[PDB]
């Protein structure tokens, strides 16, 4: 086509989606990670995660308002990944890298799994 | 704005 | 913070949101523009438009499944802007620029209004 | 990935 493109549009959209999440506006699901609960938008979770994409395209699970993750999932690792979904920024630290990588593998977030593998390899 |  | 950032994350999210729109997955509103209907996600519309942001934060309108736009709104101009919301690409042409700018003014999409004003000024 |  002969379209023009606004460079900052995708980033501006994601910033506003994070503002709606922070104010709990039109969030339609709560993700339960052991004792912890995280409110989010199903569409953003699907857009970022192979696991959530599979869950919310399922004809029965698409209608659930609560999703319980596997008890081995670390709430902090999930929190870091949820923040990444809504911001593009990943708070990867020596103290959380193992939990973040395991959570990213479970959530099927391949780019995160890739940077975790590389950061771990450099420390070996 | 750019030509993509 | 000491976060790392994935450059293509926002664009990849928007691409997947457009794929969900194309397959009519988790769309939660229909925008009526005279004889034409457009299915979308309320969160994406709010993230792109000052008008939709105001509509869907209203305590009664937030729950509507159908929104009727002003009868002066051109369906093609709306279609072009909805495509822009989900892709960052604007199909701006001599034959549609007036309708696109008027629709962008109504929808409160300031960056679109700005490029339309500039493209019109160059042709004068 | 970059340092933002
Ligand atoms: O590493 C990742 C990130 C990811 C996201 C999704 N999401 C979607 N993919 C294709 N079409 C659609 Cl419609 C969506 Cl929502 C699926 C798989 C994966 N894997
Ligand atoms: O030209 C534009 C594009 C636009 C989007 C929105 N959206 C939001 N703004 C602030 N916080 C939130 Cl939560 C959202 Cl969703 C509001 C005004 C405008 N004007
Ligand atoms: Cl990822
Ligand atoms: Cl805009």
């Amino acid at each position: 086509d002969s379209c023009i493109q606004f460079t900052r549009h995708a980033s501006d959209v994601l910033l506003n989606l994070n503002r709606l999440r922070s104010r709990d506006i039109l969030t339609d699901v709560v993700i339960v990670v052991s004792r912890e609960q995280f409110r989010a938008h199903k569409t953003v979770l699907m857009a970022c995660s192979g696991l959530f994409y599979s869950i919310f395209t399922d004809q029965l699970k698409c209608n659930l308002s609560v999703i319980n993750l596997d008890p081995e999932i670390n709430p902090e690792g999930f929190c870091i990944l949820l923040d990444f979904m809504y911001t593009s920024r990943l708070n990867l630290r020596e103290g959380n890298i193992m939990a973040v990588m395991a959570t990213a593998m479970y959530l099927q977030m391949e780019h995160v799994v890739d940077t975790c593998r590389k950061f771990i390899k450099a420390s070996e | 704005w750019v030509i993509p």
